[PDB]
């Protein structure tokens, strides 16, 4: 069970496990697809009153219309996302033409896979949420340790999934024709809030980011300013 | 432990393999048309929070070739791109277009080779390709991990095997020859589900099921809606 | 270095002098230019010949080891397009035209590829120094749909063309035919034109007419 | 090119090589022995490109003295040329060919009888009863294929060859400076020093 | 330190992954070479038997290597096939080079340089053979040498090496007249060889010889390899039904 | 700036009925200078022949290579090398080496040990087979032979006549070649038995 | 336990893991092979997994060169790999030097050179597969080869390797002579195998070929002397069966 | 050499002649000069034959395996994978290729990657050995997209009449109709373009 090629008597690769054992114990990340485009949110913990605010981003751009966030090993999600920077503008240099969101995933997810096949590698520690846009319409995937990632309507993991889990099946239901690209903002900023509650003693810096032809237009870029503030404040009636 | 031949010669990483393969729990059966192929595999969706469109577990290789596999996913894509590619390399390198049979050699050849050599762990994923070629016509062959392919008149993979496996044998001593006799691919699909929904003691709505087909060179994944369709039309035929 | 070949409605023929220049010499009285890739797929090659024999002896021996591995049968242009990816990836240096033809279980197949890596296709092509005699005999005698024996009196007389006309090519003439369904047969020599008279005297020496200093017996094994 | 001179007699091999040292213009040394002995009993004279020369020369003497005493047993005339010839084969098809010219003397001592290979830097050698390679021979060997004999005596040599000099000298247009003179033989090695006085 | 490993050195520089190997020999047929002042003897006994196995267009045991060499193997037979190869290509590429024939004590040390080899790095274990080398040379005539896998090397007046090669070890030891001619060799071979044998009686098949020769008549040497024949008929002569 | 011209030599042989041969020149100098006289372009391994004519250190390089590789073959497959297999042998060889060719003119010869068939061959440079059933020539005065050759071959001789004819053949044409000469060796080879003479001819 | 798993000598002499891979043979199924003065035939059993799978697209006797083929017992994908390199170094190393094929002899002691490699490395476990190849040529006249993982091979007159030698071995060295001609051998064969069967013996339930003589038919060309064509022939399911007659 | 490439209403079409010459000689008379890549993007090959022959056979390996895993591919998506391969190697290279290819979203596009490697998307586009005299006709006679049979004519004069004045190009004309409804093979006999 010690070693991360090897399989157990039944066909099982126990350092993944615990890859993903560690992926929970992390912060907790979501995202979600609206009428066209996404929506991403995390959870940055002030564990000091030394922390400068509106600083250490932990969602990322990759080229320039895809979000994305994680959540687990801080350094392993760096890691990745670099691989997955080259994979795009190498991807782009050659076809011209922006990178399909559907393959993307499988560039990464390919890469992911390799660190389950050899014993000298340590499997990837973090889940990964993420999507963009294109010409047929917004995507949004999520990328675990197995390597193994899917299309989701809105995606979580990290410390409270649950939460945003539950919360995440009402919406599809009351809103079962996509949510409106604004209104998905500040839901989002409400889901995270009922999530964080476990860390409750210690207080919290939210970040958010999108994707819209409509909003951001084809982009990703990150929700801070105005429309950042009521999000919140949307979420702090509800709060109650 | 490692692998390198047991005192009996028989390497358990291989033979633990395929536990996994099995463990993803989903049933694959194939069967052979006239003037077509064809596949059924299970499409069970837990969570209600994902989108039927992205899971599967049929792929298409080729312009005529297809590929069902019962195993877990990851792998699966793997196996998936690496073919996906040789075929893509030959008919460059040859002149006409690989088919069956042979994709599942180098396939078989490759996971061989890994075996022998240490160069990685060996896929958890049985291979199921299909299709019709113009030297064989309706095609089937399979491969598992412990690197090793054959030919299947009509097979299955999944945690319920032999099952699915038993009827077709009797519904083939009687039948008596190698194949099913019929012109029209919605014809046999209806006919298979028929064999699998009798060798579950399920039923399946237009959505728990995944099936694809295999043509005279136009190999197409079934979707959603035709799919309902066929339970229609062996709803009173029955 | 003059050939030529004519697929009919059941298959294909080509058809290669017997002689090698030099310069102004002529090397060899007869020679083959027809080689075996497979059973079925045969080349004539003109040009440099070192150059066009050695590399189907290299093609013919690697699609045999793909058909054995494949348990299927040898294709046409899977023989092409080895040739002429290996041969241009040498840009030109390995001079070797040649009109490729065979029999697939899929149809009749001719080609003609040139040093570089340019493939055509056509009913006849002709390859050579004496390309010019025979192509025009060719473009006067040719009709789509011609028989084993329509197809073959032209291939021959093409040839014949060169073999006259143009000083690189001489001697006799070497066939070989492929049957959409039967073998195929190679013909060394189905024509013999030239030929040399009888000489005028016998110039076999009286025994002894040569000065010899020294002799012995030489050795060979252990 | 420059003189280089051996010749096969009874039981033993004279060497002759110019002394002059050239670049260009002027005459450096004059007084440059063109030899190296490469066992007790094995010798070789040398003339070729500049650099090229000194070299290649040095290399092979190298290997030889390492087989001599790695083996403790000597190596054969014969043997030894057919190596040299070996590395300059290879030589001529290097990125960068070694330009030089060579004639090896040697007394095979199990047949007890002197052997002379002539070999040029193409890697072409010849067991030979005397040589010269470049020009050298055109002057000479017609005087030698006159006076020749197998059966001379190590002095009857020396007066042959001292006659080949005077004409190199009479016809030659280059000034060589003289001729350094050596014998190997049952004995070994030893220089004819004497060929100034005399 | 204890077994494992042939980097591996025990408190005592002991190789024990050697002194294996260096034994495992004791499984192999029994080999013996003989000098004589006029010519060297190969004799071997045959292994793996049964009765559904040829071995006349073939051979495993007698293995010519030069024209002027030859070699008894006991050891693996996977092993030995691999130098043997090595062994002749070294020895053309001496002749090659000086155009000469290459002498054994040369050719010998090469090959046990090899053997040597495997016995000092990581990644690879020691060949498991043993040698009997017989040839001539102008050099220093005839010549009988041996080696073992521990890479060591060295000339015997007679010598025997596989099974029992202690018992038909002594056996030599007594006759044994220093210019003993040829066939009192080959004789005294069966002699010392039929005594330790595990089969009721030495019978031909079973079997494997070869000698070496030179001469004025000759003028050089010839060596040869005993053909199913010869064997079957020598046997008798030495008194054999 | 031609290589194989440098040196000099030539080389011929024909079939008889029953028996082959093969003889060459002596001369080996650079252009003008002749240099020596005992410069032989014939050797074999155990009972093949080969020729070769072109730039001598290629000559006696091939020698020592074929010398090298036939010993190998013959070890290893307990029976010496096959004319018919030398051939497709030096053949590829010779295309190993195609772009950094030897510049040579290489001839085999010999007697079939099975089938008893006399056989011959010429080759480029490269390796091109030349199967010829009456002579083959190869060297400097490559002209000059086949013009002897198409006159004197006369099929089937009996070896004792073919040697005469030979003889004559590679005698004269090396007489009008500037570049051969200074003696000649011819070989006649039967079944069995095999006889070495020289010749005497003019010393210029 | 002990000194054996890895590629080192266990205190006698006896290397590890070979033993081991010679145990995938023993236990493997059951094959023959008998080389009879005028031809050799090989075969083995066809032990089908399920009646399900078209057993007929899977050689085990397969063709190495049109002179010729060889048999197995043991790991099934370690010979079909094995083979298709196997038939490569006998072109790349032989082939293309010489313009022909080679002799049986080489050809077992080039595939046995490869089956060496597997072993003399650490990180590499050896074939669980012996070979049994059958052949001849111009000059050795007909010939019988077993392959061992060890790399090790000999020249048998008849043999069997798998699950049924033990009992086989004997059976078939009481019916041996050396002027038995094919058909003789052939018929025995079936006999021996016989017994060493445990489901059916049919035709399509038996894979057999022999190296017999030339099959001008088989070509596909015609006009060349000396070529004249291969060996090699598997027989099919039908010509089997018939001679099931006489037994 | 003499190829084109024009876009209209249904989409757009390519033509080309036959003739390739060696020297003043006549190789192959009966050149398919135009060539498939995708089954709704095609080539025209102009300049040096070994080489259009082989950038083509290497294209059409990327897409064929673009496809099994992207999905179907753009046209614009098809000239960046000629722009590259003549590029890199444009020092020993000589092509002067003409692409096309249709999407019912963004209809026909026509792109040509001249030598240097160049790429451009223009209404239409003309290049090989006999362009040279088209620059006059094209150009004036031509108007915003027609119709099939209207379009039909650009290419048929146009090629005429190059035929007409450079010999290095000649033979037949041949057409690909690449449309909503499908491809169409053409290919308009001798007797019919002189009278013209
Ligand atoms: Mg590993
Ligand atoms: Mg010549
Ligand atoms: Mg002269
Ligand atoms: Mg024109």
């Amino acid at each position: 069970d010690l070693s991360n090629s090897v399989f157990s008597p039944d066909g099982r690769n126990f350092q993944v496990e615990y890859a993903v054992k560690a992926v929970e114990n992390g912060t907790t990340s979501i995202g979600i697809k609206c009428n066209d485009g996404v929506v991403f949110a995390v959870e940055k913990l002030i564990t000091s009153k030394l922390l400068v605010p509106q600083k250490n981003v932990k969602i990322q751009v990759v080229d320039r219309h895809i979000g994305c966030v994680y959540s687990g090993l801080i350094p392993d999600g760096r890691h990745l996302v670099n691989r997955g920077r080259e994979e795009a503008a190498s991807f782009k240099k050659l076809y011209k033409t922006p990178i399909p969101i559907p393959a993307f995933a499988d560039r990464l997810g390919q890469y992911v896979q390799a660190h389950t096949l050899y014993n000298s590698v340590r499997p990837f520690g973090v889940s990964t949420i993420f999507g963009g846009v294109d010409k047929n319409g917004a995507h949004l995937y999520m990328l675990e340790p197995s390597g193994s990632y899917w299309g989701y309507k809105g995606a979580a993991t990290g410390k409270g999934r649950q939460s945003a889990k539950a919360e995440l099946e009402k919406l599809v239901d009351h809103h079962p024709e996509g949510l409106s690209a604004r209104e998905a903002v500040k839901q989002a900023a409400k889901i995270i809030y009922l999530a964080h509650e476990d860390n409750k003693e210690k207080d919290f810096e939210l970040e958010i980011s999108w994707c819209s032809l409509s909003e951001t237009n084809g982009l990703h870029k990150f929700v801070k300013g105005d429309l950042l503030q009521e999000a919140i404040d949307f979420a702090q009636k509800e709060i109650n | 432990h490692i692998t390198i031949f047991s005192p009996e010669g028989r390497l358990y990483q291989v033979e633990y393999a395929f536990k996994a393969t099995n463990q993803t729990n989903i049933n694959s059966l194939a069967v052979r048309g006239k003037d077509c192929t064809v596949v059924i595999s299970q499409k069970k969706v837990p969570d209600k929070l994902l989108d039927p469109t992205t899971v599967s577990y049929i792929f298409c290789i080729s312009r005529t070739i297809g590929m069902v596999v019962n195993g877990p996913i990851p792998d699966a894509r793997n196996a998936a791109l690496r073919a996906k590619a040789e075929a893509a390399e030959f008919r460059y390198k040859y002149g006409y277009d690989m088919p069956c049979d042979v994709l599942a050699k180098r396939m078989a050849n490759l996971s061989q080779i890994y075996t022998q050599r240490a160069y990685m762990r060996p896929l958890g994923v049985i291979l199921t390709f299909v299709s019709v070629d113009e030297e064989l016509g309706p095609s089937i062959y399979k491969t598992d991990p412990a690197g090793y392919y054959v030919g299947y008149k009509a097979t299955a993979t999944g945690p319920k095997q032999q099952e699915i496996t038993t009827n077709l044998e009797n519904h083939f001593k009687k039948s008596k020859i190698d194949h099913i006799n019929e012109e029209s691919w919605e014809k046999v699909v209806e006919f298979a589900i028929t064999h699998m929904i009798d060798a579950l003691g399920t039923e399946f709505s237009k959505n728990d099921l995944e099936v694809g087909v295999a043509t005279k060179d136009k190999f197409f994944t079934l979707s959603a809606e035709n799919i309902e369709e066929r339970l229609v039309a062996i709803a009173e035929q029955d | 270095t003059t050939i030529v070949g004519v697929k009919f409605n059941n298959g294909v023929v080509i058809a290669a002098d017997t002689r090698s220049t030099q310069g102004p010499i002529v090397a060899d009285k007869n020679c083959a230019k027809l080689h075996r890739i497979s059973p079925k797929i045969w080349c004539a090659g003109a040009g440099t010949a070192a150059d066009t024999e050695a590399v189907t002896q290299l093609i013919g021996s690697n699609i045999e080891l793909h058909s054995l591995y494949t348990s299927r049968e040898p294709r046409v242009v899977s023989a092409l397009q080895m040739l002429k990816q290996h041969l241009f990836k040498y840009q030109g240096h390995i001079g070797a035209y040649l009109i490729v033809a065979g029999v697939d279980p899929t149809g009749s197949h001719l080609f003609s590829i040139h040093a570089h890596g340019s493939t055509d296709v056509g009913y006849y092509l002709s390859l050579g120094s004496g390309s010019l005699a025979a192509m025009a005999v060719l473009e006067s005698h040719w009709k789509q749909d011609l028989t084993k024996e329509e197809a073959i009196k032209l291939a021959s007389d093409a040839i014949q063309a060169g073999i006259w006309n143009d000083l690189g090519s001489g001697s006799n003439v070497d066939v070989c035919v492929m049957e959409i369904g039967k073998d195929a047969e190679y013909l060394r020599n189905y024509l013999t034109p030239n030929v040399r008279e009888e000489k005028q005297k016998s110039y076999k020496f009286p025994r002894g007419t040569t000065a010899v200093l020294k002799e012995s017996i030489v050795n060979i094994c252990d | 090119m420059d003189i280089i001179l051996g010749i096969r007699v009874q039981d033993s091999v004279i060497l002759a090589s110019s002394k002059a040292v050239t670049r260009g213009i002027s005459v450096l040394k004059d007084s440059d022995d063109k030899t190296r002995q490469l066992s007790p009993h094995t010798l070789m004279s040398f003339a070729g490109e500049a650099g090229d020369t000194v070299q290649f020369a040095e290399y092979i003497q190298a290997n030889i003295q390492l087989y001599s005493i790695r083996e403790d047993y000597e190596l054969s005339p014969q043997a030894v040329s057919s190596f040299v010839r070996q590395e300059l084969a290879k030589s001529i098809r290097s990125r960068r060919p070694y330009q030089v010219n060579v004639l090896i003397g040697g007394y095979d001592k199990k047949k007890n009888k002197p052997e002379l290979y002539q070999i040029d830097y193409l890697g072409t050698k010849v067991e030979l009863p005397y040589g010269a390679h470049g020009y050298s021979g055109f002057y000479t060997f017609s005087l030698l294929d006159h006076h020749y004999r197998p059966d001379m005596t190590t002095e009857e040599g020396l007066d042959l060859l001292k006659l080949c000099v005077q004409e190199l000298e009479k016809r030659m247009p280059m000034d060589f400076k003289g001729v350094i003179v050596k014998i190997v033989d049952k004995d070994g090695i030893r220089q004819v020093d004497d060929f100034q006085a005399q | 330190r204890y077994d494992s490993r042939t980097t591996i050195f025990s408190p005592e520089g002991r190789l024990y992954q050697v002194e294996y190997a260096l034994e495992s020999i004791s499984h192999a047929g029994t080999a013996i070479g003989i000098m004589a002042s006029d010519g060297i003897v190969l004799a071997a006994e045959r292994k793996v038997t049964s009765t559904l196995l040829e071995q006349d267009t073939s051979t495993e045991k007698l293995y010519k290597l030069n024209d002027k060499i030859a070699v008894a193997v006991a050891g693996l037979t996977a092993d030995a096939e691999i130098l043997i190869n090595t062994a002749r290509i070294h020895a053309q590429n001496y002749l090659k080079t000086y155009n000469e024939d290459i002498p054994v004590e040369i050719l010998v040390r090469r090959l046990s340089d090899i053997k040597q080899g495997y016995t000092q790095h990581g990644g690879l274990r020691p060949f498991g053979v043993s040698f009997i080398y017989a040839g001539y040379d102008d050099r220093y005539g005839y010549q009988l040498y041996t080696s073992n896998p521990s890479g060591n090397y060295t000339g015997w007046k007679a010598i025997s090496v596989g099974a029992n090669t202690s018992a038909a070890q002594t056996l030599l030891q007594m006759d044994y007249k220093d210019d003993m001619k040829v066939d009192d060799a080959i004789e005294l071979a069966l002699k010392t060889l039929s005594k330790t044998t595990d089969s009721s009686a030495l019978t031909y098949d079973r079997l494997e010889f070869a000698t070496i020769r030179k001469g004025a008549n000759d003028g050089e040497v010839y060596q040869k390899i005993f053909k199913p024949q010869e064997i079957k008929d020598i046997l008798v002569k030495t008194g054999i039904t | 700036s031609d290589p194989s011209s440098i040196n000099g030599g030539i080389v011929v042989a024909m079939t008889g009925k029953d028996c082959v041969a093969i003889a060459c020149d002596l001369r080996l100098g650079s252009q003008s200078l002749g240099v020596s006289n005992k410069f032989e372009k014939i050797f074999h391994y155990g009972h093949v022949f080969l020729g070769i004519t072109g730039l001598a250190t290629d000559v006696t390089t091939l020698n020592e290579m074929f010398r090298y590789k036939t010993n190998l073959y013959k070890l290893k497959e307990e029976r010496a090398i096959e004319p018919e297999t030398f051939t497709q042998l030096v053949s590829s060889s010779l295309y190993e080496r195609r772009f950094g060719p030897y510049f040579v003119g290489p001839v085999v010869a010999g007697i079939n040990s099975k089938s008893g068939k006399p056989f011959i061959a010429g080759f480029d440079l490269i390796g091109c087979i030349d199967e010829a059933k009456d002579f083959i020539v190869s060297g400097t005065a490559s002209d000059q032979l086949f013009g002897m050759c198409e006159s004197l071959y006369e099929p089937n001789l009996e070896p004792e006549d073919l040697f005469e004819t030979i003889s004559q053949a590679l005698l004269n044409a090396a007489d009008r070649d500037a570049l051969s000469g200074w003696g000649a060796v011819v070989y006649i080879i039967k079944k069995d038995e095999v006889v070495k003479r020289y010749l005497k001819m003019r010393q210029d | 336990r002990y000194s054996f798993s890895l590629t080192t000598f266990s205190p006698s002499g006896k290397l590890g893991q070979i033993d081991y891979a010679l145990t995938a043979v023993k236990q493997g199924v059951t094959s023959l092979g008998i080389k009879a003065t005028n031809g050799v035939v090989i075969a083995t059993e066809k032990k089908s997994s399920s009646p399900l799978a078209m057993s007929e697209t899977l050689s085990k006797v397969s063709l190495l060169t049109p002179d010729i083929g060889a048999v197995y017992s043991g790991m099934g994908p370690d010979y079909r790999v094995l083979v298709d390199k196997s038939r490569k170094v006998a072109h790349t190393s032989y082939k293309r030097i010489y313009g022909e094929y080679p002799p049986t002899k080489l050809l077992v002691s080039e595939v046995a050179k490869i089956m060496q490699e597997a072993t003399q490395s650490g990180g590499v476990r050896p074939f669980g597969v012996s070979l049994l190849i059958a052949g001849h040529d111009e000059f050795n006249g007909f010939s019988l080869y077993q392959v061992d993982p060890s790399g090790s091979y000999f020249p048998w007159k008849a043999t069997a390797i798998g699950k049924g030698s033990v009992a086989a071995k004997t059976f078939l060295e009481k019916r041996w002579n050396d002027e038995l001609e094919l058909e003789d051998a052939i018929h025995i064969a079936l006999l021996t195998l016989k017994e060493s069967v445990e489901g059916e013996f049919n035709g399509d339930t038996i894979e057999l070929a022999i190296i017999g003589d030339e099959n001008p038919d088989l070509l596909g060309y015609t006009g060349i002397p000396t070529d004249k064509g291969p060996r090699f022939r598997k027989l099919t399911s039908q010509e089997i069966n018939d001679r099931l007659e006489a037994l | 050499t003499s190829i084109m490439a024009v876009t209209f209403k249904d989409g757009v079409i390519l033509g080309a002649d036959s003739r390739t010459t060696t020297g003043a000689y006549i190789a192959n008379r009966v050149t398919d000069k135009l060539t498939r890549v995708h089954d709704k993007i095609w080539c025209c090959r102009s300049g040096s034959a070994a080489d259009t022959q082989a950038i083509a056979d290497i294209v059409q390996y990327h897409l064929e395996l673009y496809t099994s895993q992207y999905g179907t591919p753009s046209t614009e998506t098809a000239a960046s994978v000629f722009k590259e391969l003549c590029y890199e190697n444009k020092d020993n290279l000589t092509a002067g290729i003409i692409v096309a290819g249709y999407d019912d979203k963004n209809k026909g596009e026509v792109y040509t990657i001249p030598l240097g490697g160049s790429v451009h998307k223009l209404p239409y586009a003309i290049a090989g050995s006999g362009s040279t005299f088209i620059y006059g006709y094209c150009d004036k006679n031509f108007r915003e997209n027609m119709s099939k049979e209207e379009t039909v004519d650009f290419i048929k004069h146009s090629l005429s009449q190059a035929i007409k004045w450079d010999g290095s190009s000649g033979g037949v004309i041949r057409m690909v109709v690449l449309t909503a409804a499908g491809v169409e093979r053409l290919i308009f006999y001798p007797d019919e373009y002189e009278q013209l």
